[PDB]
């Protein structure tokens, strides 16, 4: 519903500002680690509700060997999910591992969608 | 014989053709349909709904 | 750019152009497709492929001249091409083959063997030629009963009746000094032509053609020529449009250019400021498809043809496109009239100004022989920018808003729907 | 220029079919024009 | 002519007037029918008798 362009505006604005980043960083570093995602071995890229045009054009783009790793994910993910139990300690997603792969190929495709619209709906002068 | 040859149409068609008559009087009576149709709707729903309010019996002891 | 008439009992129309490095020259007759009957169709173009025989081009080879010949609904033309240096040897070679002999021409071995060729062409056209012969099939069923309703090449029953006296009672009726004008395109001076025909005592026949006695006359109709082992299906549809010299010609035609031409497969084609395009390239819904604006001398026809291998999803192709044609009437916007103003201007302008003295030679032939002038490309364009939307909107509501069509279609158009459930969607119930 | 598109709520196409709301908004208040009198009311 | 301009042709008049026509209809038909009634049965109603049993 909110935007991925929306999203990287605020966020962005906050850590450039010296002061902005000293107290919500901190805070969102906990909120991750109680959010729990990374002890059934998921990215957060993963947790993306997908059943919209802009993220099927996404996931098309995709590169596919990234692909194939994506569905082991969330296939193991899905497994443990119903034996009510979590991975062993050394299969945990990593920090350093939690990079946003899918996000340039969401905010490309956003854009074009945007320049689409503004076309289509426009104004003429003399 | 030859497909681009037309059977004869000419004991159904009009001596005029003149488009302007023919729409309208085929949409006076499309119209008229739609006019007493929804009259007759109207009071169709009027007969059921009415035959809730109070009866004659209740009405005597008001 | 400039044109000149000129009446000395020939009429004479020029268009100099001292650029080119060809000249051509040749006459153009005011008769047509339209000016036949059903037992001599096909007249015209039997008299065209007799003005391009063998022994006739190889007369005109050994001086170095090329020949051309174009037959329409409202015209006919014989054209000679030569260097800018030899237009005397083509004049010279336009009043012998052509007006004082034709018993050379008309041989009776010359006669079977170019009858025969002619019939080969017209059999291969029915067969093979699908997007064009339902156009041709669209003129027969909308002017059923009506000169305007002949095909131009002729049908394969009327032309094997036709004799050498046939060939010879057309050209007594229609080529005539009246009818004619002699035209000349390219690197070739006005005076020039002029004095070269006045060195002669040029004149074909003196008298007027004969008057035909039914007007056209626009029919809502249909024709279906169902073929299920072909692997398209191939419709055209149309309402009654402008004739020539209409005060709505110019805004006819550019309402077509508003929604204007399609290639599936072509990748700028599919990125067209037209809003039909939002809807058929969601479910591929045809693979071509383009819009027109035809004149003749009497009506014209306006609308669209279209080919498709999706043919389970006919009824939404019809219905897509006749929604949008209900919005030059209602919700027009004046972005999209900017764009087909340019649009309009730029195909105008190929048209008008192409390299080839051919190509004008049969424009400039035609133009006269109906107005009695030519309208320039200067004057066309300051008529093209002064329409507005309210012009659009006024001209829609009489042509386009509930009124009759006609419809052709061939090969596997089982999912065509009949004709009531295509000519109300020429109105919406909500305006 | 161009403005706020609305989505599909086009303002361009709002007043391009609104002055004919005064009359589809004025077809169903033409409609219960019919549909409320087996019973008295008035109101202007 | 243009009979069909605005009387048929614009369709949020066109269901509007499907709807208007239909209102004063419905008391101009039921007076028409009451006043041929009564009168093909004059002399025998209850306003006629009491008329004279007054
Ligand atoms: C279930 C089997 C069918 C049984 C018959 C049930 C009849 C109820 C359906 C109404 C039929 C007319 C549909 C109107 C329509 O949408 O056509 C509209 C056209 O409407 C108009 O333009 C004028 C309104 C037509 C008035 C017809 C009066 C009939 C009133 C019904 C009578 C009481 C039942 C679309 O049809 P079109 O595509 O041919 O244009
Ligand atoms: C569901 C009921 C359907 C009834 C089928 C028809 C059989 C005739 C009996 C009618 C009895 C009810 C009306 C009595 C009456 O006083 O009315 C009369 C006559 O008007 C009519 O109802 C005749 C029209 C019948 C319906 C026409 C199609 C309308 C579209 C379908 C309606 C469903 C929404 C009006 O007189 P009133 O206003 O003083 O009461």
């Amino acid at each position: 519903p909110q935007s991925f362009t929306s999203i990287a505006r605020i966020g962005d604005y906050i850590l450039k500002s010296p002061v902005l980043s000293k107290l919500c960083v901190p805070v969102a570093n906990q909120f991750i680690n109680l959010a729990g995602y990374k002890k059934l071995g998921l990215k957060f890229d993963d947790l993306i509700a997908e059943e919209n045009p802009i993220m099927q054009t996404a996931l098309r783009r995709l590169p596919e060997d990234e692909s194939y790793a994506r569905a082991y994910r969330i296939i193991r993910a899905h497994q443990t999910e119903l034996t009510h139990h979590l991975l062993p300690r050394n299969e945990w997603i990593k920090a350093q591992e939690d990079v946003p792969y899918l996000l340039p190929y969401i905010l490309e495709a956003e854009a074009a969608a945007k320049e689409k619209d503004e076309l289509d709906n426009i104004e003429v002068s003399k | 014989k030859s497909t681009y040859r037309t059977p004869n149409f000419d004991d159904v068609l009009k001596e005029n053709n003149d488009a302007d008559k023919g729409r309208s009087y085929a949409y006076f009576m499309v119209g008229a349909m739609g006019l007493l149709s929804s009259a007759g709707a109207k009071s169709t729903v009027e007969t059921f709904i009415s035959s809730m309010t109070a009866t004659a019996d209740v009405l005597a002891m008001a | 750019a400039e044109v000149t008439q000129l009446s000395n009992g020939i009429v004479v129309a020029t268009e100099h152009n001292p650029s080119a490095h060809t000249a051509s020259v040749g006459v153009v007759f005011g008769s047509g497709a339209a000016n036949e009957n059903p037992y001599n169709n096909g007249v015209s173009n039997l008299w065209k492929n007799i003005f391009l025989s063998k022994e006739n081009s190889a007369v005109a080879a050994k001086e170095g001249l090329a020949l051309s010949s174009n037959i329409s609904r409202d015209f006919q033309s014989y054209i000679v091409s030569s260097l800018p240096g030899s237009t005397d040897k083509s004049l010279d070679f336009l009043n012998q083959s052509f007006i004082q002999q034709k018993a050379n021409l008309l041989s009776s071995s010359n006669f079977e063997a170019t009858k025969k060729s002619v019939l080969k062409q017209v059999q291969d056209f029915e067969e093979n030629d699908h997007p064009n012969r339902v156009l041709e099939h669209l003129h027969s069923t909308a002017f059923q009963n009506t000169p305007l309703s002949l095909p131009t090449r002729g049908t394969l029953e009327s032309l094997e009746n036709l004799v050498v006296a046939d060939l010879e009672s057309f050209a007594n009726n229609h080529f005539l000094n009246s009818n004619a004008v002699v035209v000349g395109t390219g690197n070739i001076k006005h005076e020039d032509l002029v004095n070269s025909i006045e060195s002669k005592n040029l004149s074909l026949q003196t008298g007027t053609k004969p008057v035909l006695k039914k007007k056209a006359a626009f029919l809502g109709s249909e024709v279906r020529l169902r073929d299920d082992t072909l692997p398209k299906a191939w419709i055209s549809l149309a309402v009654e449009g402008e004739p020539v010299n209409s005060p709505n010609y110019f805004v006819a035609k550019l309402a077509a250019q508003i929604f204007g031409s399609y290639n599936a497969f072509e990748p700028a084609s599919r990125l067209q400021g037209i809003k039909l395009l939002d809807n058929i390239q969601e479910y591929q819904l045809c693979d071509n498809f383009n819009h027109f604006s035809l004149s003749y001398k009497d009506s014209g026809l306006w609308g669209f043809s279209t080919a498709t291998r999706n043919v389970t999803m006919i009824d939404d192709l019809i219905h897509f496109t006749l929604k949008q044609w209900n919005r030059l009437t209602i919700s027009v916007t004046d972005t999209e009239v900017e764009r087909a103003k340019s649009l309009l201007k730029l195909q105008l302008g190929q048209l008008y100004e192409s390299g080839n003295p051919v190509n004008d030679a049969n424009l400039l032939g035609a133009e006269v022989l109906i107005k009695g002038s030519k309208l320039s490309l200067g004057e066309a364009f300051k008529k093209i920018d002064a329409i507005t939307v309210k012009d659009v909107k006024a001209w829609a509501g009489k042509r386009l808003w509930d009124q009759d069509i006609a419809i052709a279609g061939t090969g596997q158009i089982e999912g065509l729907l009949d004709y009531m459930r295509i000519r109300s969607d020429m109105s919406m119930m909500r305006w | 220029k161009t403005g706020l598109h609305f989505g599909r709520l086009s303002l361009r196409s709002l007043t391009a079919y609104a002055p004919n709301l005064m009359l589809w908004g004025g077809a169903s208040m033409l409609g219960l024009f019919v549909f409320t009198e087996g019973w008295p009311k008035f109101q202007d | 002519s243009s009979l069909y301009k605005t009387f048929f042709k614009r369709n949020a008049v066109f269901v509007g007037t499907i709807f208007a026509g239909a209102f004063v209809f419905q008391t101009v038909f039921d007076t028409a029918i009451t006043s041929w009634y009564e009168n093909h049965n004059k002399g025998k109603l209850w306003k006629d008798v009491k008329a004279r049993i007054a």
